[PDB]
RNA sequence: UCUUGGGGCCGAAACGAUCUCAACCUAUUCUCAAACUUUAAAUGGGUAAGAAGCCCGGCUCGCUGGUGUGGAGCCGGGCG
RNA sequence: ACAGAAACCUCCCGUGGAGCAGAAGGGCAAAAGCUCGCUUGAUCUUGAUUUUCAGUACGAAUACAGACCGUGAAAGCGGG
RNA sequence: GUCUACGGCCAUACCACCCUGAACGCGCCCGAUCUCGUCUGAUCUCGGAAGCUAAGCAGGGUCGGGCCUGGUUAGUACUUGGAUGGGAGACCGCCUGGGAAUACCGGGUGCUGUAGGCUU
């Protein structure tokens, strides 16, 4: 039906999202970017680890699609249904074209949308998984295994953040303490030392 | 030779290989060197060089 | 619940107009015409005559515009107007007429033209435009800078500008906008022109509430009776008025005077100050919560 | 002691008939609105074409005024009498302002005229302190300000004193 | 192929700045704009009349004509092999007095009064500028300070 | 969260109670743009770097003009 | 009040999220939008300029100049 | 200290709320005979001066939003010129110069021209 990836890896063409001058794209075969616990509290979840890419090239939602069911099920049968969330960090905008032939040859060549792929760069995170910190070695192999569905290099590696949150995991209980941090469900909420007074008071309050 | 180094060749006198010539710097020297820095060897002579 | 308009990105987003358009006092389509002269006449200034009416007074003043901001050339206020025997009736259209005059008189003598170019010194209230003598210094050429004002038939920047014409000023206009000029039959009446001048609309209203209603009328014009400005001698009042404006129009400043120093308002707060406020508030909001624990 | 320049007062009584549909109707809705207030109306014209409401744009098919001073409150007191001085806390706009519905106009003391035949009317009630004119002029317009505002509650109360009224809940 | 449309590409360049649109500042009209001036011409896509094509954006010229509300401008444009001197009406809106020629003026002024200072005194002063010189020797002050050792640091994969 | 709907659910039944899931709003959060953008490079494109300049005194104008004002032109002169 | 998701009246917020014949892009808030009033600068005329460019023509457009008018209280604006 | 008329730049000036305003002002305010215009003297126009800073307006406030300006982001991303550099490639490193922008943190919150007032 669809061409080999190979044909697709490389970012050769400038971005051609599905917009008003790009009309009739399919869609994308990847429809669902998170799942397991996803309504895990911030500290249920500690640990985080990344597959990240080595090299800047095109994946398609085929193997994003493929990538997000090898990886959950091998975490669901090591962790269970409800000890992590994943969330694939990569959703597919860019559309390829197709030039479908059976004869005009390559006069108006210009084609037809085919599906659509993610372009990532060198060091861009593709999905991310936080659980408890004792399936370090599973969230390892979970990833390890969603490599093998995707073109080219990528890396596995632990965040030091802590789980979906942007702050570093050895100083986030601290910061929670000195109410820096409010929990707000999957994440934290900052919150700086500005604005009215008031809300300073309800927070201390 | 590219259009630009070729003409800041032509100012420094240097219009052939192996060809010498001193260059008192400045800002406004020391940038035309830079231009054409893959095409010199240039330094500092002593006294004895001169 | 509904989106809040007002959000951060309506403020990110905006644009403020000019402050004087802000502030509702300028129209600055209208200023851009009036103001700015011809590139081919370079630093000619281009004159115009502001007239502004408040609720107690009547600003006229000659200006042309620079890039650092106008330069008021004369100006004339209607509260100047009791030194020539006018007391009461600073905003009505006698006293816009005299404001006025002063003005063109004041100018003329500033640039030594008032004996050359006196003006109409009888008023009859009908179309009159000074023209240039030959041989003489050009007569000041001025246009009228009404403002926000309606400028309907009668408005009183238009008995400021008569004043001003008969003053000696050149300042184009018609005659359609005077009180007088009729709509119907397209036809200018000078003796109501010169009756609204000598403010006999407003005498004619005193009798009227004199023979009508002796409350309504000591409502109506208390000041007029403590100042003993009666119905009959309205005109020869504004008559006196002119003749003693057109004899001495120049300006004395009052004397400035030195005042010991004294602030009427507070200054803003220093950083240190403003700091501290919310260490105090944050140690007593903790003081106040530990003590009804 | 409440400032004087604070004490509210009706800016204006809105009465509004809205016939739906141009023709003799209507015609007969401005006279008794010329009636009931003493000023001739002005017509109002459809925005749009509704099929359902039978109305073509740019087709008159209501008829309003604006009675302000001593009239409006004179006519002010015809309605509440109608109504008894019963009003609902809904009927507040949370602005300040309020208004009521009257079915026939014959009820308000107008004569009946077999030439007119009955109608029905709007009264909105526009309230206001002193300078609440500020934001209608044209030379340095502005906005009242926050204290100078009028509640709902506020408008409630005036209500209450004004005529001795009955706000029912609900 | 592209049109050959007067105002094609013109999408930022004519455009106003952000939260800069609106009513023109008079101050654009207040300039005073002689024969012989130098002025930087920048289309401004408020007034649509008296619009400079979009080749002459971002040229500098010399008045040589003054009119009621434009300039007649001599802009060199250079169409392939030759540049130029064309004579454009810009509207007072879309150019602006150059600086370019001010350090110039400065300069002179500064050059006749110095020349004018030193020669009643006899003496002599710079009046040509230079290119920065090589800078000369000095001494460095340690204050009885080791000057910081500093090391590479180890690479740590922050992803 | 009642400012609207889906499920229920005590009911005599209501905007009475009870929840619950949606939409809605409020701060957050993942990911994007050749035909988006507040920002914003490098490289690049004009111009200027004097004697055709600078500064004085005067004359002409039918042009502009409160003004012997303004601008332009012309004439003599001093500055390398 | 009839009146409902939607008729008409009122108040409040509203940076344009509308409108400006049309494709899009730019531009525009006491306006370039909507509504009234008066009107024919969409007229007569010689040159210069710009755009495509060969620096030819056309077409379109830009500053002026000479008349005759419109409009406005006027500054002005208008030869589509 | 500060206001009024006309401004220049056009948020450091805006928006929200709160406090305070001496004097002169500017206003709110009171009326409709006249001028003028409305369904309506609400607006516009006109004639006024009983009352009031309630509002506009002015000054000050808010661990205020915005705006302005710095720091960090960062010598990072990107980039001019160079190599018979690496790599199957994708790309990457170095040499020679230039060098950003968010999030995050701090500070600031109109200046000023002409004319005329008030303020021992
Ligand atoms: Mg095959
Ligand atoms: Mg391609
Ligand atoms: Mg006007
Ligand atoms: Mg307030
Ligand atoms: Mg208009
Ligand atoms: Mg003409
Ligand atoms: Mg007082
Ligand atoms: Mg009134
Ligand atoms: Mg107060
Ligand atoms: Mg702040
Ligand atoms: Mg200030």
């Amino acid at each position: 039906g669809r061409r080999p990836a190979r044909c697709y890896r490389y970012c050769k063409n400038k971005p051609y999202p599905k917009s008003r001058f790009c009309r009739g794209v399919p869609d994308a075969k990847i429809r669902i970017f998170d799942l397991g616990r996803k309504k895990a509290k911030v500290d249920e979840f500690p640990l985080c680890g990344h597959m990240v890419s080595d090299e800047y090239e095109q994946l398609s939602s085929e193997a994003l699609e493929a990538a997000r069911i090898c990886a959950n099920k091998y975490m669901v049968k090591s962790c269970g249904k409800d000890g992590f969330h994943i969330r694939v960090r990569l959703h597919p905008f860019h559309v390829i074209r197709i030039n479908k032939m059976l004869q005009t040859g390559m006069r108006g060549a210009f084609g037809k949308p085919q599906g659509t792929v993610a372009r990532v760069h060198i060091g861009q995170v593709i999905m991310s998984i936080r659980t408890k910190l004792q399936n370090k070695e599973h969230v390892v192999e979970a990833l390890r295994r969603a490599k093998f569905k995707f073109p080219g290099r990528q890396k596995i590696h632990i965040s030091k953040k802590w789980g979906f949150t942007k702050f570093n995991a050895d100083e986030f209980e601290d910061m929670v303490a000195e109410k820096r941090l409010i929990p707000d469900g999957c994440g934290v909420k900052y919150i700086p030392n500005r604005g009215p007074l008031d809300k300073w008071r309800a927070l201390h309050s | 030779v590219s259009p630009k180094v070729r003409k800041v060749l032509q100012l420094l006198r240097l219009r052939q290989i192996f060809n010498g010539t001193f260059v008192k710097l400045n800002k406004a020297s020391i940038n035309m060197l830079r231009i054409v820095e893959p095409y010199i060897a240039w330094g500092y002579p002593n006294l004895k060089s001169v | 619940f509904v989106k809040v308009v007002k959000n951060k990105a309506y403020f990110k987003r905006y644009q403020v107009k000019f402050r004087r358009r802000r502030e509702g006092k300028t129209d600055y389509y209208a200023r851009k015409r009036l103001v700015i002269q011809d590139k081919n006449k370079y630093n000619t200034p281009k004159y115009r005559m502001i007239v502004r009416v408040t609720n107690r007074d009547i600003i006229c003043q000659i200006a042309y515009a620079r890039i650092e901001g106008d330069m008021i050339v004369c100006a004339a206020y209607a509260h100047e107007l009791p030194k020539y025997g006018v007391k009461v009736g600073l905003t009505n259209y006698a006293a816009a007429y005299c404001t006025g005059l002063l003005l063109a008189r004041r100018l003329l003598n500033r640039f030594g033209m008032d004996k050359i170019y006196e003006g109409q010194v009888e008023v009859t209230g009908d179309e009159y435009n000074v023209e240039s003598i030959d041989g003489q210094p050009g007569a000041f050429t001025c246009y009228l800078d009404a403002g926000l004002a309606r400028t309907t038939t009668g408005n009183k920047v238009f008995g400021a500008l008569k004043g001003a014409v008969d003053g000696g000023l050149s300042i184009p206009h018609s005659t359609k906008r005077f009180p007088g000029y009729d709509s119907e039959s397209k036809e200018f009446n000078a003796e109501v022109h010169r009756k609204h001048i000598m403010g006999q609309n407003v005498a004619d209203y005193m009798r009227y509430l004199m023979e009508e209603d002796e409350d309504a009328y000591k409502k109506q014009f208390s000041q007029y009776i403590k100042n003993n400005v009666t119905p009959d001698m309205m005109e020869e009042m504004y008559k006196k008025a002119h003749a003693a404006i057109r004899e001495n129009p120049v300006y004395e400043k009052k004397p400035k005077r030195e005042v010991k120093k004294k602030r009427w308002n507070r200054p803003k707060m220093s950083l240190a100050q403003k700091k501290d406020r919310v260490a105090q508030k944050k140690a007593s909001f903790l003081r106040a919560q530990e003590r009804a624990a | 002691k409440e400032n004087p320049m604070r004490e509210l007062r009706i800016r204006k009584l809105c009465l509004n008939i809205c016939v739906g549909e141009s023709g003799d109707r209507l015609t007969r809705a401005a006279k008794v609105l010329e009636q009931l207030t003493g000023q001739t109306p002005v017509f109002s014209k459809a925005r749009y074409t509704v099929r359902s409401f039978g109305i073509r744009r740019n087709e008159k098919i209501a008829v309003h005024c604006t009675v302000r001073g001593a009239k409006a409150e004179e006519i002010l007191e015809k309605g509440l009498k109608v109504r008894e001085y019963e009003l609902r806390k809904n009927n507040f706009s949370d602005t300040g302002n309020f208004g009521f519905g009257i079915q026939e106009h014959i009820d308000l003391g107008i004569k009946y005229d077999p030439s007119i035949g009955i109608y029905g009317l709007d009264f909105y009630v526009v309230l206001g302190r002193p300078g609440f004119s500020i934001a209608d002029k044209k030379r340095r317009t502005g906005c009242i300000g926050a204290k100078h505002r009028i509640s709902k509650e506020e408008a409630m109360r005036w209500f209450q004193q004004k005529y001795d009224g009955i706000i029912l809940p609900g | 192929t592209n049109t050959k449309g007067k105002r094609r590409g013109t999408r930022y360049m004519f455009s106003r700045p952000f939260r800069k649109h609106g009513v023109v500042p008079l101050a654009t009209y207040m300039r005073i704009y002689k024969k012989g001036d130098i002025v930087d011409i920048k289309g401004m896509g408020t007034v649509q009349k008296g619009m400079p094509h979009k080749c002459y954006h971002g040229k500098t010229g010399r008045v040589y004509n003054v009119t009621q509300h434009a300039v007649g401008i001599v802009v060199n444009k250079q169409v392939k092999g030759k540049i130029l001197a064309k004579r454009i009406n810009v509207r007072i809106e879309h150019i602006k007095h150059s600086k370019s020629r001010d350090s110039f003026l400065k300069r002179v002024k500064e050059n006749d009064q110095k020349k004018k200072e030193a020669k009643e005194k006899g003496t002599w002063v710079q009046l040509k500028r230079q290119p920065a010189p090589p800078r000369e020797a000095h001494f460095v002050r340690t204050n009885g300070k080791e000057p910081e050792l500093l090391e590479p640091i180890p690479y740590e994969f922050m992803a």
